[PDB]
RNA sequence: AAGCAGCUUUACAGAUCAAUGGCGGAGGGAGGUCAACAUCAAGAACUGUGGGCCUUUGCCUAUAGAACUUAUAACGAACAUGGUUCUUGCCUUUUACCAGAAC
């Protein structure tokens, strides 16, 4: 009833069993489940960076995907008697909206854009508080 | 970071490629 | 006494959400709520000018449904017929140690934009920065 | 391999004990540029010994929170990983 | 126009808690805060320009933008009441310090 | 959700011990670090079956069955090497190599 044979390929567990695999594997397991922890700092912004030739803080660096930049048209279009500098566009914003802040993407993946706020509340240090419980944390309606 | 400041790669440059903003730069 | 002491928050919890209460005290009510989450960062400064075995702990129990005795009779007057070694450092390698290290910063510069960055990033004390100008001139 | 399974005869013989054992495998797996010259043979093995000391970087800093410094990691798992996928690409290369 | 980038800037900094929305259906319009008309107000070339000169530089730049004002490398041409009226009416309103 | 009747079986005593009717059975059941074969990336995507058009491929319409694998796309919640061809790095040449791409 817990695995299939003795060729040993399927498993079946039970509930107490599998809380208590869950509770020794703390120390290797522990990390940051809710989605919202990866903005900016998942596969496809990864890729996104990787296409654009930018830099996300912690993230890697590459060679550039499309080496020549030396050509160039010298128009008047981005002359920055034309342009207003009212806030830097740093560069996690052309990761985060890579076809509005870049000109001439390429090889762009388009990105996941938000998950729900997540209000997961938990405790690690009582046990025997109940599952149903108010939480300090929240307003008193 | 990045913010268009910087080589393309550190690999035909003979440097390591580590860039700093400018402290005697006022702004 | 956290298991108490949550309980007395579990009551006074009862109050705010089911019950009709004033006005101008209701904002107090749910200001108390206010600290739990910030918990309590603001309500903890004083002067705890004892250590915790220098105060001899005499956690007196008392509770308020006992009687107290009102000894006022105190106060009335009444009828008592009772190794360092200090050496005097006269070599100042310190200020010539300090001399080199500011005049090989000059003179890796290629520009005095570039050596400025350079002496403001050593971050050097206030009581050090008039003998730094010394050393440029 | 004869570095291994050597280590594993010393605990069987009783000459070192588990913690020793473990301890030991994990140096190995973090060591071959300093204990064999594979390199000196198929270059392109350094990226294997590169990402078996990145790695060490990572799992060092873990275990020893709150602790000292001296031998005593054998965490020897990810390491270990990071080997048998280089012999995933040499069998057939070595195989011709 | 400081809203570039401004939900990037919330949802990184609360670590994924926090979240932004930003909408236009009360039609709010608001003043800009310098003045549209004003020759000696100092515009940066790189850098945002501060709060007094900051009408007097969204003219100008609109005004290169859709070509309406043309000079050697930034142009110094105002929106101006003279070009419209005649010298000579301008000349009296220049007299009595009416128009700038 | 109890009891009663009907329904289905059930351990069954049977009317028949014929001809029948139903559900099972024609290779018991669970397993194996056993083996052979078939199959596993594409109009969001599948074969078969019946009719019609054309005279079986095709097409239209009716209908049965679709196991596994895929949408922040895929047999694997994992993750290595080689070849060719570009573009690079280091550079006395070849090997061994740097690091991006396409196949
Ligand atoms: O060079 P250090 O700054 O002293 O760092 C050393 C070094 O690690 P890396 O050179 O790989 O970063 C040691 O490794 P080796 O010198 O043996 O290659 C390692 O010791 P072991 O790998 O032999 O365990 C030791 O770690 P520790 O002292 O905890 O054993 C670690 O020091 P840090 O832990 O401070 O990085």
């Amino acid at each position: 009833k817990k695995v299939n044979g003795t060729s040993y390929k399927k498993w079946s567990f039970d509930l107490p069993e599998m809380s208590n695999l869950y509770r020794l594997s703390t120390p290797l397991r522990d990390e940051v489940t809710d989605k919202n922890y990866y903005y900016l700092f998942d596969k496809k912004s990864f890729f996104n960076g990787k296409a654009l030739n930018n830099a996300i803080p912690g993230g890697p660096k590459f060679e550039p995907l499309y080496p020549r930049e030396e050509e160039e048209d010298y128009n008047e279009f981005n002359s920055i008697d034309r342009v207003i500098f009212r806030v830097p566009i740093r560069s996690e914003y052309k990761v985060a909206f890579p076809h509005l802040y870049n000109s001439r993407p390429r090889s762009v993946r388009i990105p996941w854009y938000n998950n729900p706020v997540s209000c997961i509340i938990q405790n690690d240090e009582e046990y025997d508080t109940p599952a149903l419980f108010f939480d300090p944390s929240l307003n008193p309606i | 970071s990045y913010n268009g400041i910087g080589l393309k790669s550190a690999k035909g440059s003979s440097t390591s490629g580590h860039v700093q903003r400018s402290l005697a730069s006022n702004n | 006494s956290k298991k108490t002491h949550d309980m007395i928050w579990e009551k006074l919890r009862y109050i705010l959400q089911t019950q009709e209460l004033s006005s101008t005290l209701r904002e107090s009510l749910e200001t108390l709520f206010e600290i739990r989450q910030k918990d309590y960062k603001s309500g903890s400064q004083g002067l705890f000018i004892l250590d915790p075995t220098s105060y001899t702990v005499h956690t007196h129990s008392y509770i308020v449904s006992d009687e107290d005795e009102a000894n006022k009779e105190l106060g009335n007057f009444e009828k008592c017929e009772n190794s360092q070694l200090q050496i005097y450092d006269m070599t100042s390698t310190n200020d010539v140690e300090f001399k080199k290290k500011i005049y090989l910063v000059l003179k890796s510069s290629l520009s005095g934009d570039e050596a400025a960055h350079k002496l403001l990033k050593l971050k050097i004390a206030n009581n050090l920065k008039k003998s730094v100008v010394d050393i440029i001139i | 391999m004869k570095l291994i399974v050597d280590t594993h005869v010393q605990f069987r013989l009783g000459n070192v004990d588990a913690f020793q054992l473990a301890d030991g495998i994990h140096y190995i797996l973090n060591h071959i540029g300093q204990l064999t010259g594979i390199y000196r043979y198929k270059y392109k093995v350094m990226h294997q010994i590169r990402a078996c000391k990145d790695l060490k970087h990572i799992i060092y800093y873990k275990f020893n929170k709150n602790l000292g410094k001296g031998p005593g990691c054998g965490f020897w798992q990810p390491a270990w990983r990071v080997w048998l996928n280089f012999l995933r690409g040499t069998i057939p290369l070595l195989e011709r | 126009i400081e809203s570039a980038g401004f939900e990037t800037d919330l949802r990184l900094s609360t670590n994924g808690l926090g979240m932004c929305q930003l909408y236009f259906w009360h039609k709010i319009w608001r003043k800009v805060p310098g003045d549209v008309l004003d020759k000696d107000a100092f515009i940066p070339k790189l850098k945002p320009a501060p709060i007094n000169s900051l009408s007097r530089d969204f003219v100008m730049k609109t005004r290169r933008r859709k070509g309406i004002s043309t000079g050697g490398f930034m142009s110094n041409d105002g929106p101006t009441l003279e070009k419209y009226i005649s010298a000579e009416l301008y000349a009296q309103l220049r007299e009595n310090g009416l128009v700038p």
